[PDB]
């Protein structure tokens, strides 16, 4: 399913994402097109802190949505 | 114009700089000689003390400077001291004194005399009219003490607490840390480390002008 | 009623001599900075000048009886300064006027090009003019033992000046029988260990950022100004000034909207500790109601709420698939708090740190407007109204089988010496088939014997009477060296008890989270039903142990009595509708006696209030809020009851 | 018993106080010697001191704390003709004694061609046989006389002044002398602010005409 990520850069990864897969797999996919290693990385969906250890699809995530990259340290 | 002048008379400080330098030499040549004279009533000091008890522990305690140094645990140690002198160098080495600190035989180590010394200078350092208010102090000799077997007071054998790797049980590990102690200065830092260099420049400077020749007003 | 707090400016008697002192430390610990130490003192013998109230603060009216409470925006301190050295004090001086001593300090925030990040260290040196006119620079670390602010007057010994830089002037000669005495002109920053924490709108910059680059660092701005502390007063000419008194006046933001503005602080008092369930306007809160807002994505801002009515008014907000912006679900008044929790999310509140998220990035909270969007000041720039979306925050027996997921998986326990650990639950087992007389139980699955599972009742005259809670016990490899591992099974999506998590984490002092060998199930259990299920539960949360007495105790403790109330019916309702795969039948047994007398019971303290009060726990000033709620769930759980086979006796 | 061994103690002190004294008189000698040295240098700088330094001495007065209290407006141009400030010690066998010699050029405020402030210092093992207490100290001044011209004298100034009469309180218009606030009065002691000016010697003495370069160039400091 397609979703977008925003980077504070200003680039937009767009990622094709199964509604049941999990936030890490979302994490592995932000590194492999930006580099961020997952640990070093904070997905946000409308002000969401999401956490990794759970579903997209109960996120309810949904075609063309946005997600946004923040990162901590 | 005028600054060319006063640089000239700069230079003409720099060799009265020097000047002072030979001036402060033979000042130490006249204080050897006259502590050759002075020798008679140390000595009459060193019969005297067989005696006045504790006698150079209780001058260092009366003094701001050394009250510092001396632990408790210093006490059956330094107690022991039967004597202090100062030598000064010989004609030819740059200038120095060695306060020498006879022991009477102890439980604590073996040195019947203790010796230290310090190094001062005797020259300038550049061109410009450096400063010196006579013999400064540079550096010092550090010596070891024949202690007897586990009687080192600068080194505390100290059983710290630690933990087992991955067990995480407590046990006690026999260690030796440096401690705090009248003795120190006699292993001084090497080549804060400069601060405790000044601090024991100062040190033995009122030893040698302030302590020795005047031992009984700070009795 | 207690009548001081940190920070709070007092007067009073040190060394028989007024002075003016700091509250640092309460259950007072007082320290009169201008020249005193900390010592402790009662309230009854000081005089307080000046409360501390701070942004952030929630704060209720000294005088008026209206218990109503609110949140204080902005703080105006009028100041009293005395120039050092010399004793001229100079009254009133605005602290939004005085500047801070050095450019960066401590642990302030700032923001590099894009990073935002906290000072760990900073690396300062002080620039000094002499006597002689020689303009240097020095490391503090050299000059902490010259006998700092710009125009200070100090000596020191020549050598001190060993290793320092010679900016202008004509160089003195170092010797050791001179004496310097130097004015300090300025104090810089050298430099700066950034700990960063988060990018604005790759990887970190540099840690010790080089001088060169410290003009782009901004730091942060609020005003905290307590008594003592240091600043420059500028003439409307930096002078280094001494703040010896403060004149707190703040703007306050009422929980019924009005916004008292310019309220001395004397007249007010902070609440140190809030009951959860009180939301002054701008708190972003999300429903609890079974039917209402089945979609997630819709969130609450509370615009005004009437204390003693427990009752709330609010804001339903959902953001715009499309676009940046939100709209306006709906409004609705008379909502009770009880049916609507803080956001799991949006906690904005004033000064605290936020990061923009798809011209300034970094800044602070300031007011959380009553409209959707919210105000940050980047840096000092400007006050900016922007939407939480893009804004980032900084009695015994032993069962059979095994649990169906319950209890404890994926431990593979093995215990290091398993026939210590039979010896230790072979006698844990006697004691507790020898020593539970009141009602509560247990039992142990055959399989992973480790897994007890337990079952309590509630005590008598208690929000939790008749209150039925389970628990799974898992009892660790080296037991009972250590606590065992509880987790109390949490279906309410709420908290129950101060102590009872959602997430299933339990907590008592026994639970080390004292504990030793001796320790035992009996005494985890005999804790469980005198603390964790006691008279007034609010009383069981990291402290609040000196509120015993104080009527902020009283009124919180109330009013978390209702909301446990509301709490445990909602368990009650979960647990009968889809209960577990064990513990069922004296679930049932336990459902028919008394179980319908809890409703009985709850629906005669609504009829008894209605009429005006019977007794067992603080609950007499029953709220418009609670009688709401606990209708809307005592509904539901009849409902529960009935669907579930369990009629009323 | 132990006081006696004290007491033996102290009177050996008192010997070594004695030999100290003769140390320090010693030392009094090697630098009188050492002088015969030095003033080759000295009068290098009295020689090269637009022609030479202007105000030479004037400037070190201004740039020395002790010395720029001790410098007055008025003072100053009549200061700005003090040609050299040298030190001279006494004879061998005298009581350690040395003099401050301000060497003056031609001028038109007083005449006398040198001021020669002579001092002196302690040469005993200490006022008491008992006690003992030693080192080269000032125990005394000798101040010297100072001239005028009509009118320019700076130690006492002459004004016109509405004075009240003593015991009466009538009104007196006036010309009065009073004690003015002067460098020179730094030549005038109070016959037997002493010790004040015991000291500001000493540091004339061990500092600035020894080493003038270090506080006339700015490159040395006291307080």
């Amino acid at each position: 399913m397609q979703i977008f990520v925003k980077t504070l850069t200003g680039k937009t990864i767009t990622l094709e994402v199964e509604p049941s897969d999990t936030i890490e797999n979302v994490k592995a996919k932000i590194q492999d097109k930006e580099g961020i290693p997952p640990d070093q990385q904070r997905l946000i969906f409308a002000g969401k802190q999401l956490e990794d250890g759970r579903t997209l699809s109960d996120y309810n995530i949904q075609k063309e949505s946005t997600l946004h990259l923040v990162l901590r340290l | 114009v005028v600054k060319r002048r006063v640089n000239a008379l700069k230079n003409l400080q720099v060799k009265c700089a020097q000047i002072e330098a030979k001036f402060y030499e033979e000042v130490h040549d006249l204080e050897r000689k006259y502590a050759v004279l002075y020798q008679p009533l140390f000595d009459k000091r060193f019969e005297i003390i067989n005696g006045i008890p504790e006698f150079w522990l209780t001058v260092f305690k009366n003094v701001d400077l050394l009250s510092d140094m001396v632990q408790e645990h210093d006490e059956p140690i330094l107690k022991h001291l039967k004597d202090i002198k100062v030598k000064f160098s010989d004609a030819g080495q740059p200038m120095s004194f060695v306060l020498e600190f006879h022991f009477e035989p102890n439980e604590y180590f073996t040195n019947e005399v203790l010796t230290k010394t310090y190094r001062m200078r005797s020259e300038p350092d550049d061109s410009d009219p450096f400063s010196f208010d006579g013999p400064e102090i540079m550096g010092c000799t550090g010596c070891q003490i024949d202690w007897k077997k586990g009687k080192n007071v600068t080194l505390k054998t100290i059983k710290k607490k630690q933990k087992h790797k991955g067990r995480g049980t407590v046990r006690t590990v026999t260690k030796t840390v440096s401690n705090d102690s009248f003795f120190n200065f006699f292993a001084p830092p090497e080549v804060d480390a400069e601060a405790i260099l000044a601090a024991d420049f100062e040190i033995g400077h009122f030893l040698r002008e302030r302590i020795i020749p005047r031992s009984v007003l700070y009795f």
